[PDB]
């Protein structure tokens, strides 16, 4: 046996008294693997939009353009922005199109949500935050993507923000959450330098709302004869 | 292996010569006596033979075990990893000066005695707040101030390059130093110049996690912190908004408020405590110095106290001068409309107008800003 | 990287010289103004030390090199002014023209003839221009030239002429540290021939600058503490008018010339003294010089202020006789005293309480009782511990507490045989013996008549019976250690040269009479020599004659340099090697303090190991022992690769000498304290090491805490006290364990034993400190010899302060302020001393070891101005 | 001009240096193994006498007894209980109930006592060095000074007068006053001058996770005090760990407050501990609970005050004498001009005149240094000052 063979984290036979090696084994363990299982997000596209044109396009010419482009803001000069926050009434469409984006530019899209189960993948204790950035750092064109339903996201995005202000090496790294009610966050994330972009996002009207019933219908068996504007028109601006 | 510092002449005296000379010789004869033995004494290869008797002895399995105490006569209490402990004894080649309470050791598998110590690569959370490349550009890039770099440098960085001034005067250097003033005004960037220039490690950490949420956390955590902190070597540490520990109150937080006040007494007695500091410097800074315990500043804690006000016209005037360097610019604008387009702008909606200007002219993919632009662009930042 | 345009300087300049061995011939007024066009500019453009990169300093010898070759040595016909334009400024490319080996060569371009007056346009150079050239030509040309045919040519004629003004020219642009180069001029410049080059820097030195000749003083004596003979001899004997001559400090000498006493000539310092007796303008320099002359470095030597005017002005030193030791006592009743006064109780020795959860014992509670009386420490009632053991067993013990009686009264003349008479009349053969040489000790160094041939010549005349007559000889000669007067010599001589029967009298005979004379009458040491050739024959024993014969011998002839009293000593002991024990001994013992690292390597050269088959077991312990030599004050370079060397080579790989007296070395060593010190030794000494003579290992500990100074680290040894209850009984280190945990802290002050005061001088030290380390060879003498001499071994201590007063009426107590020992080189401005202001004392107690103090309220100090630790702090106030 | 010669002689002396630092032996940067010169005793026959003689004796922690013939009971770590005997070499006295014990393996019988565990971090809390102050650094306050020393230290080294004439020293005392009036120094004094253990403590140290922790700490600390002879113990920042009893709805301050009884418990009440004084310190003492200030646990309450006018000259005196200053100033004027400040104010007054004159470029400070510090540290900072209100003890 050679030891450069002896890879760390494989599966040895062994015998028996001597204790001495003998064979090797193919089956290794990670731990990525068990915690995006456990999360489940869901990749999608642009394939799936209805009514957000505008949207898109500043959100890309914000996430998408200065990692494929970082010598075009070179040449303007201006530093690469990094903090886009989306916000609107809930249920119209804010995770899907930040998992859109983060398929379309090719990044490791992770969500976090301070919960436990995936805590003990992260480290053994986790008394401080950040140690998501020395996990993260390994696969760095990545997308850190929170939400607030119903104050600690607010603090750990703070902690975030502050972080990788100047004192981070590594490039490629952007944060992101969404949001409703602008009026009640925080006043220091409303300081003209933290953030960098805020985008709202209003419930869809009568065009999008048809475009909707179009996209969501394409996996169903219609029938000769719908007139589906009809249905689209019956609904008075519920939501997407 | 620093045979002898004494090589002060540093020239072409007699007198390195002389000492090189000495050394030179004494080293001869210390070689030929520790030599000529071994060619007439091996008795055994004593590079291989001795470390086979040595590898003889430690049998070809052995396990890992922890240490729990220690009788300094050459035996000591071992546990194993099941949970049952022994009372074995101590080899004499296993370097009996590191073995400290906790460290791992290679147990021999047959009579369980002391055999080695395996290296504890562990480094926990060393590498989470530790600071390990160079911030940014140095005192070149701020505009206004001088005013407070000067205190900045007497009190932090001042003392390494020369001392010489002070001790010959007979003062210690001042301890400490908080930084106060209205928000964006460039605290955490003067922080950021500092770490940059300077030769000691730089340990960063915003006081906002300092909170935790279960009891008796915070202090450890205080405790670890500056004790890795004196761990390495002269170094300098950064709170930064403490006032955020203060104000704010999160449901994770297990006790109620008086656990906040534990947190803060344990960190208000590591300042000046009933133990010898070392080679430390502190400096924090807020913008919230109103609400924070008057107990807390005292002189012997904190002695500088250094306050940042807004931006005056000859200093926007610097400020629009630096934030556009490397930008292509049309002549056409003109800067005097800017510098009174609000009435206390502070320092970051320069930076801020800057940025979003640029944005909006490169959505056309053009390299050239108009003055409309501006005109749009202050309204888009200041107004919302 | 463009070139031409600006190529002006690196074109014509470069193009004259090309055509230059045309222009020699043909062209009379063009070849001379070129010539002095290039020399003007060459030296104008080369005035100032900034541009060392010149445009014509390096662009010249790209092509014009083969010019140069061709030109200056093949003309053939030089003329008055050509060669003033061509000697003068193609000499300074010269020394970089070339390559690295240009050292040999100097002489094909300059070496002809100096030019002029070169200085001229030199001067207002630093590093650069000319006295580098001048430097390069002294490192090869003149050494090669003048290592045996000194007188030659040119080469020796104007060389020390130039050497000497470009000398004068170190210390004539900024005099700053720059200065300190002109050793690299005249020092550096024939070592070996230095007499003319230190005359000829004198006597430009003398009207030159008096303030400048401290920093040059101390930086030769930097170079002068160790060097060769030849070089010690001539640095010293040319340094030493420096201070009388351009400056008149005139009051180190009496202290600095104790170094230049024995290694240069006696006489020299009979002279020096002779010149210090002549200068004696008011008493505080002459007080001040014969403050430390019979009481620190120096004795024997109270005969030459007997001249007609012995009233005030040659009467001083007999204040110093007795006076001053009686001044010393009061100030030990005074000062220390008051602040603490022990009873001799050893209460600290009582730590059984704090911690808790034979007659061998009474030896160490009479050591007790000895320790701590010191500085009038009398005993009234108190000296029970002795008094009941004195008259039931334990003669030797009785004999021991009779001498530590003397030692609770150490220094004293007023009521020595006042205490002694009143328990004199013992009728015992080691309670009168013990009582005799307690008188000696009491009176020893206060040199005065308290008993010449009256208190221990009354037991010398019965020699009888041993010990009633040993310690009849050594006492006596205590008393009179500081004196060399030759009667007690004679009264004594007849104590070894009988040849009795008593082997230890005479052996102690040997050790009384080396420990008074150090200079002439070689018959005593002839004396020791036919003794040994008479005795010795048949036999092959212990070294009991060897231990104290040859030591007397070696002392009486220690610390010379010319080694020709060494080469005739082992001369002429030469015998078999039993008998020839001792012919080691003269060889090394004439070498305490100097550099001499080629006797080092001879001396191990010789004899290493030999395997060590027990044929020359104490010849290779004794060579071990006398390695410890020239460590005491090697200027902090030896002591460090000694201490290393010791370390590799005996106790790690070896056959006896390591186990079982390389702890020795240490207490040889020093006593300052050095973590490594308490970190190494017990590394060898807290485990029971049973293989080896675990006597070495006893040894060990009775000699580990013999560092002085008291401190913390007793802790230590009371974790000692604990391994010491069950191992290591009491039968033979009882006493021992309880003397290291008393050796630290043996008075609560009086602990200058380091023999190295004022910089680096050895005090004249060795021949009592040394007795202890030669008589603790390692067995069968702890209960028959080691309590005879380890109790009265030491006797010479430093006394316990540094800062004193001593002025006309004492008014003054102390004003001070301490820092830390000295630790500076070179600076080129002002210089320094200490930088620990930190402390600010006035107080005459601790003056700190390593330490220097220094003044306030701008007092100027004029007494003194350099050392001496008994300040006289002359008052001067002329500046409001 | 020979630099090249010294350097070349530099570098060959290293380079021998290093090949005979080769030759000897210690490279082979180790993983746990001594430099063969020191193991060579245990090379071949330390082993050979400590493989075959000595057996592995586990150890375990014993039960009880019972009578006429010896029978032991024996509880091991992770096997069962055992009945078992003594074996021949040890004596049937020194097996007193319920301490660990060492057994062999093969018929379960006792072979020899061990000392009993102790915690980890409570080992740690001793002191085991000593810091560099002195009684000489606490100028203004010779009373509070005498007071303290009359308690905590002149009983121990003359234990004879008490005992003689036949009174029993108190056991505590109380440390009080505004922030920084320097209570804490004296401590550090106290601790450099003694000769007995000394354990210092901080309140925040006794709070713990889990429930019924911190009272096993206290537990053991007094434990191991009493395993010595006799020393001091040393709790600073008491205001921490209890207060008052003042229950009310939901529980709090419920687990401090059993820390609290249970450290007042050791103090009082059936056989008490003998040969151990306390010492403790605090900032605001009014929120101290009534049960812990009543005497026979907090004998002497010294006091510390803000400084009259002897203190103020007296601290300029003591933290400027290691100055380069002027000759011919006054500082009795300097304790004029501020009427109620702390011996910090003095310290940071003397910091800062220094400061002013390596300022500029000056050497020597002169007096105008100094009234410009007054004026600055003063009165320029004096809307961040405690002393307003930590004199209304809050
Ligand atoms: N005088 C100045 N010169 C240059 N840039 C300045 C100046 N004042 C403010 N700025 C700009 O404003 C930005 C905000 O400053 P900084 O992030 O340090 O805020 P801060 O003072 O720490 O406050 P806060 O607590 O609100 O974050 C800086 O990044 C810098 O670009
Ligand atoms: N009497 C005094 N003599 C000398 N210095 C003093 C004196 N009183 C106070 N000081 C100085 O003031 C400071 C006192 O702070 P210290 O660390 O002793 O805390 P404290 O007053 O005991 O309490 P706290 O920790 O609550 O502030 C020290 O720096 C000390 O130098
Ligand atoms: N405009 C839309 N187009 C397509 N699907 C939508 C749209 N709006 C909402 N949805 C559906 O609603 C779900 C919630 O999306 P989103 O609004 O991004 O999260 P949240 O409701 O938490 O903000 C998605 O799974 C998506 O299928
Ligand atoms: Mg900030
Ligand atoms: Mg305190």
């Amino acid at each position: 046996i050679d030891i450069n063979d002896v890879t760390p984290n494989c599966r040895v036979a062994l015998r028996n008294d001597s204790y001495t090696l003998h064979k090797i084994l193919p089956n290794k363990v990670d731990p990525l693997v068990s915690l995006m299982m456990v999360e489940k997000v869901p990749d999608s596209t642009y394939e799936m939009i209805g009514g957000l044109d505008k949207q898109i396009k500043e959100i890309k010419e914000v996430i998408e353009l200065p990692v494929k482009h970082p010598e075009l803001f070179e040449a303007l000069g201006i530093a690469q922005p990094k903090g886009v926050l989306l916000y609107g009434p809930p249920g119209t469409g804010k995770t899907l199109l930040a998992r859109a984006v983060a398929h379309h530019t090719d990044c490791t899209f992770i969500r976090v949500s301070g919960s436990e189960l995936v805590q003990k993948f992260i480290g053994e204790g986790a008394r401080m935050v950040r140690e998501l950035f020395v996990m993260a750092r390994e696969h760095a064109p990545s997308i850190i993507f929170m939400d607030e339903i119903d104050s600690e996201v607010q603090r750990t995005m703070l902690e975030l923000l502050n972080q990788l202000d100047g004192f981070e090496a590594t490039k490629n790294i952007k944060v992101i959450m969404a949001t409703n009610r602008i009026d009640i966050l925080d006043s220091a994330l409303l300081r003209p330098g933290r953030i960098d972009r805020k985008i709202e996002f209003p419930p869809p009207n009568e065009e999008a709302r048809l475009d909707i019933l179009k996209i969501h219908s394409r996996k169903m068996n219609l029938t000769r004869g719908i007139n589906l504007r009809k249905i689209a028109e019956l609904m008075p601006g519920a939501s997407g | 292996a620093s045979k002898l510092p004494l090589v002060t002449p540093h020239t072409q005296c007699r007198l390195k010569l002389l000492k090189l000379e000495r050394i030179k010789d004494y080293l001869l004869m210390e070689e030929e006596f520790i030599r000529n033995q071994e060619q007439m004494k091996p008795l055994e290869e004593k590079q291989e033979e001795e470390r086979s008797k040595v590898d003889d002895l430690r049998g070809t399995p052995m396990s890992v075990g922890t240490l729990e105490e220690i009788i300094d006569d050459n035996h000591a209490i071992v546990s194993t990893s099941v949970g049952s402990e022994h009372y074995v004894s101590i080899l004499s080649f296993v370097d009996k000066d590191l073995l400290e309470p906790g460290c791992s050791v290679l147990l021999n598998h047959k009579v369980h005695a002391v055999i080695g110590v395996l290296m504890d690569d562990t480094d926990p959370l060393v590498t989470v707040m530790k600071v390990e490349k160079a911030p940014q550009e140095t005192y070149a890039d701020i505009g206004g101030l001088d005013n407070q770099i000067q205190e900045i440098k007497e009190s932090v960085e001042l003392p390494l390059t020369h001392p010489e001034y002070y001790e010959e005067m007979g003062i210690k250097p001042p301890k400490g130093v908080i930084l106060y003033g209205p928000p964006g005004t460039g605290k955490t960037l003067l922080a950021k110049a500092v770490a940059n220039q300077t030769s000691a490690t730089f340990l960063r950490v915003v006081g906002s996690e300092l909170i935790q949420k279960y009891l008796g956390d915070g202090p450890k955590l205080v405790r670890e912190l500056f004790r890795v902190a004196e761990e390495h070597a002269p170094s300098i540490v950064f709170i930064d908004e403490i006032d955020a520990i203060g104000t704010k109150r999160y449901d994770s937080n297990s006790g109620g408020e008086r656990e906040i006040q534990r947190t803060m007494l344990e960190l208000l007695n590591q300042l000046d405590g009933f133990d010898s500091r070392g080679d430390v410097k502190v400096i924090m800074a807020t913008n919230r110095i109103e609400t924070l315990d008057p107990a807390l500043i005292r002189p012997g804690r904190i002695d500088r106290k250094i306050e940042f006000p807004l931006p005056d016209e000859k200093t926007k005037k610097r400020i629009f001068q630096i934030h556009t360097s490397r930008m292509t610019l049309a002549d056409d604008v003109t800067l005097d409309d800017l510098i009174m387009a609000k009435d206390d702008l502070s320092g970051a909606d320069i930076k801020a107008i800057c940025t979003e200007a640029g944005l909006m002219a490169l959505r056309e993919r053009r390299m050239k800003v108009t003055n409309e632009d501006f005109k749009k662009s202050k309204e888009n930042v200041l107004y919302k | 990287m463009e070139e031409g345009g600006r190529d002006k300087a690196p074109v014509q300049p470069q193009q004259s010289p090309a055509a230059a061995p045309g222009g020699t011939d043909e062209k009379p007024s063009g070849k001379e103004r070129r010539d002095a066009g290039d020399k003007d500019k060459e030296q104008e453009l080369s005035e100032e030390d900034k541009q060392l990169q010149d445009e014509l300093e390096m662009l010249v010898e790209r092509l014009g090199e083969k010019d140069t070759s061709l030109y200056r040595p093949a003309l053939e016909e030089l003329r008055r002014q050509i060669r003033s334009s061509t000697t003068s400024m193609t000499s300074v490319p010269k020394p970089l023209k070339f390559l690295r080996p240009h050292y040999g060569k100097l002489k094909e371009i300059y070496e002809n003839m100096a030019p002029g007056e070169n200085k001229r346009f030199a001067a207002d150079i630093i590093s650069v221009l000319a006295m580098t050239m001048s430097g390069e030509r002294e490192c090869l040309k003149y050494r090669l030239v003048g290592s045996q045919e000194e007188l030659a040519s040119w080469g020796h004629e104007y060389v020390r002429h130039l050497a000497g003004e470009v000398a004068k020219e170190w210390q004539e642009l900024d005099d700053a540290e720059k200065v300190q180069r002109e050793p690299l001029l005249t020092l550096v410049k024939e070592i070996v021939p230095y007499n003319m080059a230190h005359n000829a820097e004198h006597e430009a030195c003398d009207l030159l600058m008096e303030i400048e000749q401290v920093d040059m003083l101390e930086k030769d004596i930097d170079e002068n503490a160790y060097a060769k003979v030849c070089l010690y001899l001539t640095s010293c004997v040319n340094y030493v008018p420096e201070p009388e001559n351009s400056a008149l400090l005139r009051c180190a000498l009496g202290v600095f010339r104790k170094f230049s006493r024995f290694p240069e000539a006696l006489r020299l310092a009979l002279m020096l003294n002779d010149m210090e007796l002549v200068e004696d303008i008011f008493t505080s320099c002459k007080d001040v010089v014969v403050q430390k002359q019979m009481a620190f470095m120096l004795g024997r030597h109270g005969v030459f202020l007997e001249l007609s005017e012995d009233v005030e002005e040659y009467e001083d030193l007999t204040e110093i006789m007795s006076n001053v030791q009686l001044n010393s006592n009061f100030l030990a009743l005074a000062r220390e005293l008051d602040i603490m006064e022990p009873k001799v109780p050893d209460d600290i020795y009582k730590t059984h309480l704090e911690n808790n959860r034979s007659a061998r014992m009474n030896l160490a509670s009479s050591f007790v009782n000895g320790f701590v009386n010191a500085a009038f420490g009398q005993d009234k009632l108190l000296t029970d511990d002795g008094n009941k053991w004195l008259y039931k067993n334990k003669d030797h013990g009785m004999l021991s507490a009779a001498a530590s009686l003397g030692m609770i009264l150490l220094w004293d003349v007023d009521g020595g045989l006042t205490q002694i008479d009143k328990y004199l009349y013992s009728s015992e053969d080691y309670i009168k013996s013990g009582a005799l040489l307690a008188c000696g000790i009491v009176n020893s160094g206060v040199r005065n008549e308290c008993d010449p041939a009256l208190a221990l010549l009354s037991d010398y005349v019965l020699h009888n019976s041993n010990t009633m007559r040993l310690g009849s000889i050594f006492g006596l000669g205590l008393a009179y250690a500081g004196s060399n007067r030759e009667d007690v010599l004679t009264l004594l001589l007849p104590v070894m040269g009988d040849s009795k029967s008593s082997m230890e009298v005479a052996g102690v005979t040997a050790l009384a009479c080396g420990m008074i004379a150090v200079g002439s009458c070689n018959g005593d040491v002839t004396s020791t020599i036919l003794q040994t050739i008479m005795e010795k024959s048949e036999t092959e024993l212990k070294d009991t004659y060897a231990r104290w014969l040859p030591l007397g011998l070696g002392l009486n002839h220690l610390g010379k340099g010319e080694a020709i009293e060494a080469i005739l000593a082992a001369l002429e002991v030469v015998s078999e090697p039993f008998r020839s024990f001792a012919n080691t001994l003269v060889d090394v013992c004439a070498y305490a303090g100097s550099g001499n690292v080629l006797k080092v390597q001879q001396l191990l050269h010789i004899c290493s190991e030999h395997f060590d088959s027990k044929e020359k077991e104490e010849d290779k312990d004794k060579k071990e022992k006398k390695d410890k030599d020239k460590k005491e004050a090697p200027a902090d370079m030896g002591a460090h690769q000694g201490v290393a060397v010791l370390g590799i080579a005996l106790i790690a790989m070896g056959e006896e000498i390591g186990a079982e007296m390389a702890l020795r070395t240490f207490g040889h060593l020093l006593r300052y304290g050095e973590p490594t010190l308490r970190r190494a030794v017990p590394l060898a000494l807290a485990l029971i090491s049973v293989s080896n003579p675990r006597l070495n290992i006893l040894d060990t500990l009775s000699k580990f805490s013999h560092d002085a100074d008291p401190e913390v680290s007793y802790n230590s040894i009371f974790a000692m006290g604990m391994v010491g209850s069950g191992t290591n009984n009491a039968r033979l280190a009882a006493m021992l364990r309880q003397l290291a945990q008393y050796h630290a802290k043996d008075p609560n002050n009086l602990f200058m034993v380091r023999l190295a005061q004022g910089l680096t001088h050895l005090g004249k030290g060795t021949l009592t400190l040394c007795p202890y380390h030669s008589d603790r060879q390692l067995m069968s003498q702890v209960a028959v010899a080691g309590l005879l001499t380890v109790l009265v071994s030491f006797l010479d201590v430093r006394n316990i302060i540094l800062g004193k007063s001593h002025y006309v009426l004492y008014g003054l107590v102390a004003a001070m302020q301490p820092r830390m020992l000295v630790t500076f080189d070179e600076e080129l401005r002002p210089l320094p001393v200490s930088v620990r202001v930190g402390q600010a004392v006035d107080v005459v107690g601790q003056a700190g070891k390593p330490k220097t103090i220094t003044g306030f309220q701008t007092h100027t100090t004029p007494v003194l101005l350099a050392h001496g630790e008994r300040a006289e702090l002359a008052t001067e106030e002329f500046l409001p | 001009t020979y630099s090249r010669q010294i350097k070349q002689v530099e570098d060959d002396i290293q380079q021998l240096l290093k090949k005979i630092n080769e030759l000897t032996g210690i490279k082979e940067s180790d993983t746990g193994l001594a430099p063969p010169a020191l193991w060579d005793l245990a090379a071949d026959k330390q082993t050979l006498q400590s493989e075959q003689p000595l057996q592995v004796a586990r150890c375990t922690k014993i039960i009880n007894a019972d009578s006429e013939d010896p029978k032991y009971i024996i509880n091991v770590k992770q096997f069962a209980k055992f009945v078992v005997d003594l074996s021949d070499q040890v004596a049937p006295t020194d097996i007193e109930e319920g301490m660990r014990v060492g057994v062999d393996r093969n018929k379960y019988q006792i072979h020899i006592p061990l000392p009993p565990k102790i915690d980890p971090t409570v080992t740690m809390m001793q002191v085991e060095e000593k810091p560099d102050v002195t009684y000489s650094d606490v100028g203004g306050c010779k009373e509070q000074i005498e007071k303290l020393r009359e308690v905590v230290e002149t009983p121990l080294l003359h234990p004879e007068r008490f005992v003689n004439l036949g009174i029993e020293p108190p056991k505590g005392v109380l440390l009080f006053g505004p922030p920084g009036t320097g209570k804490t120094l004296c401590a550090r004094a106290v601790a450099n001058r003694t000769d007995a253990c000394f354990i210092r403590v901080i309140g925040s140290e006794l709070v713990q996770k889990y429930v019924g922790e911190g009272a096993r700490m206290v537990r053991e600390l007094f434990e191991m005090a009493r395993t010595k002879k006799a020393c001091l113990i040393f709790f600073d920042e008491i205001d921490a760990i209890g207060g008052a009893r003042f229950d009310d709805g939901a529980g709090g301050d419920n687990e401090v407050q059993r820390t609290m009884l249970e450290l007042i418990n050791q103090l009082d009440g059936f056989d008490p501990r003998g040969n151990i004084k306390v010492l403790m310190a605090t900032n605001r003492p009014d929120t101290l609970d009534p049960a812990l200030m009543r005497p026979g646990r907090l004998d002497r309450k010294i006091e510390f005050s803000l400084p009259d006018l002897e203190g103020r000259t007296h601290i300029f005196k003591i933290h400027a004498r290691s100055m380069s200053v002027e000759r011919d100033i006054r500082f009795e004027l300097l304790a004029r001009l501020c009427p109620n400040s702390t011996g910090a104010e003095i310290r940071s007054v003397c910091t800062e005149a220094g400061m002013f004159a390596i300022r500029a470029r000056r050497k020597i400070a002169t007096e105008k240094d100094f009234l410009e510090a007054v004026n600055k540290v003063i009165k320029s900072y004096a809307k961040f000052s405690a002393t307003p209100r930590y004199m209304t003890y809050n």
